[PDB]
């Protein structure tokens, strides 16, 4: 009886350990994966300006899936760029992904922003069958 | 906290209400310690009591059973007095059939 | 047509217990 | 964070067991249907 | 009737002058404690019934913090499993 | 002979002449006995007679319940999933509010100390906590026995149930969230008002200018008449069938919930040696019998206003009306009945009526009830607290109006759901003939006078209302309010409680409660009670018979010994403390004050000043009146909005210049934005109902029952009485000229924290006083001081 009571207690101790570790090592599966998908980011960061802008949108759509307010950040500083750089068709499809990525879901200032660009437009505007 | 039955307890219970009647539990919960009046009236009404039906269940205990728990939904303290039976008793009896379908010294 | 749209509408016992008068008291005093 | 993990551990298995004891309840009356509609079966049948 | 009572009403002097400083304390502070944008359900509708490359910076240094982190721990579960399996085999 | 003598002695206490102090205790006892044996009858009757109600009728309420659900598009409450955002929210709400009760305790019994017990532990393991009561939500269909205990008010008699704790706990948090849930998806429409965002006060007086507001009621041009309803269903409670119960609960909630607050009403009550179980009616004393109760009351609400009117009303789901609102003036002239609204039980319909329509439906009924001895005004009842000339006259157009709505709103309502008796009714018509348009709710009793035909206008005291237009801005209507005669009766009967109960609980404790009773009679009523001269009357017997209290509590009656001083000090001073309403002569003799400095002996009298007497000031004046909080409330919470704009469009923080003048202004007061909690609050809902409930649940009384200063803010200042009152006789320097302060050699009074006996030694040297009228001089054994009379304890 002892003998046995011996055996089985090792066993449990085991079993905690292997409870312990598998948890362990899921946890760093996790962190690795974490690791790639920063990784392959980056590089992504680092006609032809239609084709930049699906990109972007694409890398948009792939972190959402996938820290927010980052996301934003990067958003509006893209949007910035773009503006320092600088057709209704390709303002739709913008348009289109933009509404894409919110459903996915900085990026309220970055709204802002172009709504305020929009906005002192419509100010102009402001500013008879034609005018309607 | 809150108490199990042991079977002590239980039978100074039985005698205590052989002795004072039904109605004076706060003298049972004298005799009896670590509980309460509403605990010991509540056991001998819904357990210990021997008027109480602990029987296995006929065919027609059955019948009758679901009939009522389809009739009225659920009341179970209406339907055990339809069959004169203690109510998680025949809550109990209940959820098992419908799984026939299947697939020291100080006391 | 105001009215028709709704959904509806268009002795001595002796004992003290179950009499008239005493349903009315015990159904106003007790609230 | 281990024990951060366990408690996720618990939380996890609560739901998983509410979420069949609603299953349960729909089953049941599921059965009990089963037995209302074999009942009305063999009154349609007398 | 505890919750409504009236509080501490101040006969002497300067406690009138100190009872009100102190609720005038205590009224900026609540204002002040209160961080602006904050709550919006509260404000919304107990008001409905009375008036009637930074960027880029930042995200480096998240999957940075997450490299360190992910290793740390890497290192000492393992190990902690390693130990547990050998004395497990020895008994 | 014994019921025959429990029913002899009621009627003998409803009148409240001379009743013992226990035959109060003995005659409750026998009521609760009776009222217990008239519901085992009732039950034992359904059972051999079958459900009062039929399927026809049942088939037809449930299709119009479906038919109202579809046209709101609503969506049924799903079973709080595990994971939901809110949970250990509306866990710490519920938990909260069980631990109130607890929490205002002196001295806690075990039970309670097992209550108080069970949430503690509570707060340590809410997930655990949450899983046992979604687990027991889906299994446990069989619950403990409840315990009625009848607490008396003096008149009426009102049930109490008591619930364990465990079941109170998960019945707390179900109740919580169906509130929510409810809230949250918008169910109730707008007309059924017991309800959160409105005091009852409040209330009355925008159902009073819903009643200007809305067009064309004042106007006398032709044949223009008007009544007014109040109703009481009845019983209804004690009405509701549990088969029907958990259809229409399935309609609306996931079946689990829907079966389990069905089951929980069948529960063998308990009273003594009575038990039976409860097989038909409601149990009113469940948290959530809240919810239940006002989905059911709305079931019956339909079946009044029909399909069409009640989207009216309620708007569309898209943007539903609020209280007083519609689309267009046609959608209210398109229908007779302008304003519906039920407060719980009591029901409240304004019909106007044309010529036409109103002689039509008179046309009906008349034509089914032949009248011919014009005897329709004998049985009619109407309002006794008003004068005759401003009562409802009896005229037979305005009477045969009258009876002919409730006659046919009597047809619409089957006598299975309730039972609506025109004993209880009242009628008040709006005629050409009849200038006034009465009503009353909650305890104030409304006399509506427009402006037009009240032939003068006279600027008039606070405790009337003027009824100003949402267009024109013109005045058009003056409302008088009066103090409803029950809730004087529930006042006096209160004071007759401290009464017959202190019988020797000390001054002190005495002064807390009759001024409880007194604060929240004003604060309710404040404006009203200025009207009224019973409830005016009636104190001035209260206090003048409690100092008589205090008087006996030595040996006197007499005026000479006692100055205004004992009775009005505030506590600091070691006065009572209690506050006034009354007349009371402070005699300029005991106004004299005598101070000494190391240059002489300094005397005060201001008696030579032959002025106005000097008099203890009351409270009509003190308390502020509703109208000029609403008016404030209104132009705060109007600045409140800007200036919040001010801050959000400059993305600046308020300065707090503006907040401190209206701070404590407005009626949700301003302050409650910023309190602690309101994170958690937000998810509280149903609060109002809630708290009117508690009547059933506890014993206890909480005797302001209308607000929570969570909510609400604190409504009310008193303190500026207090400096009134030491200034009323003096101030402090003179007040305590009356006491011992001197004598216990502190030179100033600010380092004073206090901590019977010690009562009439610190008032001492008035209550012995030379001035005595008579009394046997007697020197103490060793000393050299006079004893006028016999004091007790000096």
């Amino acid at each position: 009886g002892s003998g046995i009571t011996t055996p089985i207690e090792t066993q449990s101790r085991p079993m905690h350990n292997a409870g312990l570790g598998m948890f362990s090592n899921t946890n760093s599966s996790n962190y690795h994966s974490e690791n790639e998908d920063y990784l392959s980011s980056e590089d992504e960061v680092v006609v032809k300006f239609n084709k930049t802008s699906t990109e972007v949108l694409g890398e948009a759509l792939l972190n959402d899936s996938g820290v927010r307010t980052l996301r934003e950040l990067r958003l509006a500083g893209v949007q910035l760029p773009e503006s320092i750089l600088k057709a209704v068709p390709k303002p739709k499809k913008d348009v289109v992904v933009e509404i894409l990525q919110e459903l996915l879901g900085s990026l309220e200032a970055i709204r802002q922003r172009t709504s305020p660009l929009e906005v002192q437009v419509k100010e102009y505007y402001g500013q008879l069958s034609e005018l309607e | 906290k809150g108490g199990v039955w042991t079977n002590v307890e239980d039978q100074i219970l039985k005698a205590a209400v052989q002795k004072y009647g039904t109605h004076q539990w706060s003298k049972v919960a004298s005799l009896l310690q670590k509980k309460t009046a509403r605990q010991s009236e509540l056991r001998w009404n819904e357990y210990l009591n021997p008027k109480l039906n602990f029987t296995e269940f006929s065919k027609e205990e059955d019948a009758q059973l679901l009939d009522l728990a389809r009739e009225l939904p659920n009341q179970w303290r209406t339907i055990a007095d339809m069959m004169a039976r203690p109510a998680q008793v025949c809550v109990e009896r209940y959820n098992r059939l419908l799984e026939s379908e299947d697939s020291e010294d100080e006391e | 047509s105001w009215r028709k749209g709704t959904a509806f509408g268009r002795g001595y016992i002796n004992d003290m217990t179950k009499s008239e008068y005493h349903q009315e008291f015990l159904h106003k005093h007790v609230r | 964070l281990e024990k951060r993990l366990a408690k996720i551990q618990q939380e996890q298995e609560d739901d998983e067991e509410l979420e069949n004891l609603r299953k349960k309840n729909l089953e049941m009356s599921q059965r009990a249907e089963m037995i209302n509609r074999s009942k009305h079966a063999q009154q349609e049948k007398a | 009737m505890q919750g409504f009572q009236d509080e501490m009403l101040a006969l002497t002097d300067n406690q009138i002058a100190i009872q009100k400083d102190s609720k005038r304390k205590i009224i900026e502070k609540a204002i002040n404690e209160v961080p602006y944008r904050t709550n919006e359900e509260w404000e919304t509708q107990l008001l409905s019934k009375g008036n009637i490359l930074f960027p880029d910076d930042d995200e480096s240094g998240n999957s940075i913090e997450r490299i360190n982190e992910m290793v740390s721990k890497i290192c000492l579960q393992r190990k902690k499993v390693e130990m547990r399996l050998q004395a497990l085999e020895k008994t | 002979a014994w019921v025959s003598a429990a029913h002899y002695n009621r009627e003998r206490i409803k009148r409240g002449a001379h009743v013992e102090k226990t035959m109060v205790k003995k005659n409750l006892g026998r009521l609760t006995r009776l009222w217990i044996k008239n519901e085992q009858e009732r039950q034992r009757q359904i059972q051999k007679n079958g459900p009062e109600i039929t399927p026809e009728e049942a088939t037809t309420i449930f299709s119009v319940m479906v038919e109202w659900l579809e046209s709101r598009s609503f969506s049924p409450i799903p079973f709080p999933p595990l994971t939901y955002k809110n949970d250990t929210k509306i866990l710490v709400l519920a938990l909260e509010d069980l631990k109130d009760v607890y929490a205002s305790k002196v001295r806690l019994n075990a039970s309670e100390r097992e209550e108080l017990a069970l949430i503690e532990e509570a707060y340590d393991n809410p997930h655990d906590t949450l899983n046992r009561i979604k687990k027991y939500l889906l299994t446990q269909r069989v619950f403990k026995p409840v315990d009625i205990t009848m607490m008396e008010n003096y008149q009426n008699i009102s049930p109490v149930y008591s619930v364990d704790p465990l079941e109170k706990i998960t019945d707390a948090y179900l109740d919580q969230y169906l509130w929510y849930e409810a809230d949250q998806r918008k169910l109730f429409p707008n007309w059924i008002k017991p309800s959160d965002s409105e005091i009852p006060p409040l209330l009355v007086y925008k159902w009073t200018q819903g009643i200007n507001n809305l067009s064309e009621i004042w106007d006398v041009s032709r044949g223009q008449s008007a009544v007014l309803l109040e109703t009481t269903l009845g019983e209804m409670a004690e009405k509701i069938d549990f088969t029907l119960l958990n259809r229409l609960l399935r309609l609306i909630v996931d079946p689990n919930i829907a079966d389990y607050i069905t089951a929980k009403n069948n529960v063998v009550i308990n009273f003594k040696d009575m038990s039976h179980v409860n097989k038909y009616g409601l149990i009113r004393g469940l948290k959530f019998a809240s919810f239940i109760f006002q989905y059911y009351g709305l079931v019956i609400d339909l079946l009044l206003l029909g399909q069409e009117r009640a989207t009216d009303l309620a708007g569309p789901a898209n943007n539903p009306n609020e209280f007083m609102q519609f689309k267009s003036k046609e959608v209210e002239k398109a229908h007779p009945i302008r304003l519906y609204t039920r407060y719980l039980d009591r029901i409240y319909m304004l019909f106007h009526f044309e010529e036409d329509e109103g002689e039509e439906l008179t046309d009906e009924y008349l034509a089914e009830n032949p009248d011919p001895n014009f005897e329709n005004s004998i049985g009619y009842n109407n309002r006794k607290c008003w004068p005759k000339d401003s009562r409802m006259r009896l005229i037979r157009q305005d009477v045969n109006l009258g009876r002919a709505v409730f006659w046919e709103i009597q047809s619409r309502v089957p006598t299975s759901l309730t039972s609506i008796k025109w004993e209880n009714a009242f009628v008040s018509v709006y005629s050409k003939n009849n200038p006034n348009l009465l009503f009353s709710m909650c305890g104030f009793e409304v006399r509506i006078l427009p402006r037009q035909r009240m032939e003068e206008v006279v600027s008039n005291d606070e405790g009337v209302w003027d009824l100003v237009d949402e267009r024109t801005k013109q005045r058009t209507a003056k409302a008088y309010l009066k103090v409803s005669e029950e809730e004087i009766k529930k006042f006096d009967s209160r004071i007759r409680g401290i009464l017959m109960a202190s019988g020797s609980t000390t001054f002190t404790k005495v002064a807390a409660k009759w001024n409880t009773s007194l604060i929240s009679l004003f604060t309710y009523f404040r404006e009203a009670i200025v009207a009224t001269e019973p409830l005016l009357d009636i104190l001035v017997k209260g206090e003048t018979r409690i100092q008589n209290r205090v008087k006996l509590g030595l040996n006197s009656k007499m005026p000479t010994r006692f100055p205004p001083a004992v009775f009005y000090t505030p506590k600091e001073l070691g006065g009572l403390g209690m506050i006034s309403a009354s007349h009371i002569l402070i005699p300029a003799s005991d106004l004299s004050w005598s101070k000494q400095t190391d240059t002489g002996i300094t005397h005060f009298r201001a008696g030579m000043t032959h002025e106005d007497e000097k008099l203890i000031p009351t409270i009509f004046r003190y308390i502020t009146t509703w109208e000029n909080e609403f008016l404030d409330s209104q132009r705060v919470w109007a600045e409140y909005a800007t200036k919040r704009q001010e801050a959000i469009q400059q993305n600046r923080r308020l300065a707090f210049e503006e907040l401190e003048g209206s701070w404590d202004r407005g009626i949700p007061r301003i302050s409650t934005l910023f309190q602690r909690d309101r994170h958690t609050l937000a998810y509280d809902r149903g609060h109002r109902i809630r708290r009117e409930f508690k009547q059933y649940s506890l014993e206890r009384n909480s005797p302001f029952w209308w607000t929570n200063s969570h909510h609400d803010g604190k409504l009310w200042n008193l303190n500026a009485y207090r400096t009134d009152v030491i200034q009323a006789l003096g101030g402090i320097e003179t007040i305590l000229e009356h006491t011992l302060f001197k004598g216990t050699g502190f030179n100033s009074w600010e380092g004073l924290f206090w901590e019977n006996r010690r009562f009439t030694l610190w008032w001492s040297p008035t209550i012995n006083r030379a001035n005595v009228y008579v009394g046997f001089l007697v020197q103490l054994d060793l000393t050299g001081i006079f004893l006028h009379g016999k004091i007790p304890t000096l």
